[PDB]
RNA sequence: GUAACGGGGCUAAACCAUGCACCGAAGCUGCGGCAGCGACGCUUAUGCGUUGUUGGGUAGGGGAGCGUUCUGUAAGCCUGCGAAGGUGUGCUGUGAGGCAUGCUGGAGGUAUCAGAAGUGCGAAUGCUGACAUAAGUAACGAUAAAGCGGGUGAAAAGCCC
RNA sequence: CCCGGCGAGGGGAGUGAAAAAGAACCUGAAACCGUGUACGUACAAGCAGUGGGAGCACGCUUAGGCGUGUGACUGCGUACC
């Protein structure tokens, strides 16, 4: 019962190379760089899939403070004030809402700003 | 109209014939053999009988007229190297690879 | 051909030691 | 959906006057950079530069306080055998004013491509004046 | 493998990984790390666990209506294409003949059709009796059958 | 005297990129007898600045 | 080479003392998903189902699976209306993978259910074969020594005269 | 029948089911070497990846910010055994 690997291990090299496409150089060219290239790619996908939801918070708190700004008062008491007049709407809304709403906004200004009074 | 001519096996690495084979890419016919007259390299006489072979291949085939003809491939791919041996010092050996080319021309009036 | 066979090749291998040269040396 | 980004084929950058007479130093670079930047705009995206451009009159006039103007060592090296070379705040002010501002908000601006692109759009002068005067900008108190 | 064991080269100094062996089975030619030998893949079973796998193949072929039992089976002239009449009357076609004696007539026929066997109850085994769609047993091969397994 | 690492062929690219011949453009034409030839050399006839020069 | 706040920078943007506000992890909460265990005990070989709780892993221990080569059901079926291989697409599996086909290719091909293993490589300065690199880089092997005119010859520094 | 040194190599025709089955002849992988179109790059510094992600080019997204290619800027990031 010999077996020949020749159908077998082509097939398994091919997977791998496939997943490099666009890698520079040897690391889309040659199994053995590709293979460590591919891993890689992978470890770094999974970390930035929890550093994904780190960045956008980010952005949403750093627009919504200069819109809060914009209408006179900091993100920090702009966000105390929403809690205290129970307002629950998140800062991925809030954002998009002071890029799109400019007037909506200021009304969850006053909003916040009434409770914080 | 594309018609081809090809010098496969030329004693020549690919290298060589490409610096020569550059010159004249997308030239009209008349004004590539001119170059190629007065290119001082062994290149120039490889692939100038080619080019005369396919300006020959046009006229008597099909295609004609000297004039409508440009360079609009060339291409100078690897042959097979023939493998030899030279004698360094202290008794080692080391490989010599003769290399070679295919050398190949397209034409068309077109 | 255009046999295109000359060579055995065979070849050769060297041994062993021409050089042996120090030094740390102890 | 998606979140809105900045495109610098859109976006409007304007024009401003500011007077650094009497103000303190990095105190006011600060505002610079934050400006150069764009991060007083809603539509601020950290990849893009949304910022505004921001003439400077009267650099020869910014203060510090304590014993810098004095103290305060710039450093820099040539690149060379002993390329460690010195001078003052005040020798600075005197040899060319201009250079503090300049090194203040260049220190505060993100390091990179992107960031010395925002660095372009700050134009200081020593004088009292500008040849932007075409470029019609408004005065900032900042 | 044949060949000699001189060292192809050195334990040291040459640049070249350590050698010992022109034969050894990580080098091209004279593998075979674990050659096979001739060996005997027989297995024991049990006198009673054959026999016990006798009955319950039987009692199923007569579950499943493959088991077909007669008075007599026997054919005229030593002809496959009598024989070959005969299975076509009787509806059979893919089948397992057992009979009381080794009949000679029934043998010879048999042996140029594909789809039938034949046999003496005495030279029965467990996998004829499943490896055929039918299978026919006269009178006397059933008695002798049953004394054999009893 | 030796390399650590294998050199690139976008490297190798980079380092032939002044490789590339000259074409010579100036071949002239002689007045009598009508040739191209490289300018200040005579001509395949043996003609050289419209006058024959050599014979052959 | 400042260089013993990380840097700009700071009379306070430094300590000390009270106070309130926010950011902040893969922490905890939410919604969506996959799994392993016990206790109710419907069912009641069981298959389920509600709840309770666990799912960082080196050596190693246990429990599941994929895939190739081969023997059997295997004169069982798909085949020239195009097999395997190759090279391409399309979907779905939690993964080994799997299924769906476009073009070369031009003879073979094999559900399921069994069984046996020359059973699954990237590292052993592992063995053989192709092909890179440095690189069109170094060298062309007495520092005795050549220069013209003819010749033949597709073409002469090396070949006759 | 041509180009071609009465050359090697071609290009035609013809044989051939098919010569990209034509004597380094079944099929005919990658390394490696080539030509052709698309996009990117000469002020921008680092296990070259991944998270964002402007612009351009295709396939209409075949009316709807859909598939692919490329992908400036920026955030996280010291290969394996």
């Amino acid at each position: 019962a010999r077996v020949k690997r020749g159908v077998i291990a082509r097939a398994r090299h091919k997977k791998i190379l496939k997943q490099a496409k666009g890698y520079y150089g040897a690391r889309s060219r040659v199994y053995r760089v590709a293979f460590q290239a591919v891993i890689k790619a992978g470890q770094y996908a999974y970390r930035d899939r929890r550093q994904r939801k780190r960045q956008f918070r980010q952005l949403w708190i750093a627009r919504i403070n200069a819109a809060a700004r914009q209408n006179g008062i900091s993100y920090s008491k702009f966000i105390n004030g929403l809690k205290k007049a129970s307002v629950e709407i998140d800062r991925k809304i809030l954002a998009d809402i002071a890029v799109f709403d400019k007037v909506a906004f200021t009304a969850l200004v006053e909003k916040a700003k009434a409770a914080l009074a | 109209m594309e018609t081809i001519a090809k010098h496969r096996h030329a004693r020549s690495s690919a290298q060589k014939v490409r610096l020569v084979a550059d010159l004249i890419r997308g030239k009209k016919v008349s004004q590539a053999l001119d170059i190629l007259t007065y290119t001082n390299k062994k290149a120039a006489v490889l692939v100038k009988k080619v080019l005369e072979s396919a300006i020959a291949n046009a006229e008597h085939n099909d295609g004609a007229d000297i004039d409508d003809l440009k360079v609009t491939k060339i291409f100078v791919d690897e042959g097979p190297s023939m493998k030899r041996i030279m004698p360094r010092a202290k008794g080692r050996a080391d490989r010599i690879l003769k290399r070679t080319s295919h050398i190949t021309v397209v034409v068309s009036d077109r | 051909e255009q046999k295109l066979i000359s060579e055995e090749d065979l070849f050769s291998t060297p041994v062993w030691i021409s050089q042996a040269q120090g030094i740390r040396a102890g | 959906m998606k979140t809105f980004t900045a495109k610098p084929e859109t976006v409007k950058r304007d024009w401003y006057v500011v007077d650094a007479t009497g103000k303190t130093l990095g105190r006011l670079a600060t505002e610079l950079a934050r400006r150069l930047r764009g991060k007083h705009k809603a539509e601020y995206t950290p990849h893009v530069d949304t910022g505004d451009y921001i003439i400077v009159l009267n650099a020869d006039k910014v203060a510090v306080t304590g014993n810098k103007r004095t103290d305060k060592v710039y450093y820099h090296h040539t690149g060379h055998i002993g390329g460690i070379k010195q001078a003052t705040f005040e020798e600075m002010i005197a040899r060319r004013p201009e250079r503090v501002i300049e090194i203040a908000v260049k220190g505060m601006l993100p390091k990179g491509p992107l960031g010395r692109a925002m660095f372009r759009k700050l134009k200081v002068y020593a004088g009292n004046e500008h040849n932007h005067a075409a470029q019609q900008p408004q005065v900032l108190d900042i | 493998v044949t060949g000699s064991g001189k060292k192809p080269w050195r334990q040291k100094g040459t640049g070249r990984a350590r050698s010992g062996s022109i034969k050894s089975p990580i080098w091209r030619s004279g593998g075979v790390t674990f050659a096979a030998r001739p060996q005997d893949h027989s297995q024991k079973v049990n006198k009673k666990m054959y026999r016990g796998a006798l009955k319950s193949i039987l009692s199923e072929l007569v579950r499943q209506d493959r088991l077909i039992v007669v008075e007599k089976f026997s054919v005229e002239a030593p002809k496959t294409k009598l024989l070959a009449q005969k299975l076509k009357d009787m509806a059979l076609e893919d089948v397992l003949i057992i009979t009381g004696e080794l009949d000679e007539n029934l043998f010879l026929a048999a042996r140029n059709l594909h789809k039938v066997d034949v046999r003496d109850a005495t030279g029965i085994d467990p996998v004829s009796l499943i490896a055929f769609d039918k299978v026919v047993m006269t009178a006397d091969a059933v008695k002798q059958v049953e004394e054999m397994l009893a | 005297a030796v390399q650590q690492n294998k050199p690139t062929r976008s490297k190798r690219g980079m380092r032939r990129s002044h490789d590339a011949l000259t074409a010579v453009t100036s071949l002239s034409v002689d007045k009598t007898s009508g040739e191209k030839h490289l300018r200040h050399h005579i001509t395949a006839d043996g003609y050289y600045r419209g006058r024959k020069v050599i014979a052959k």
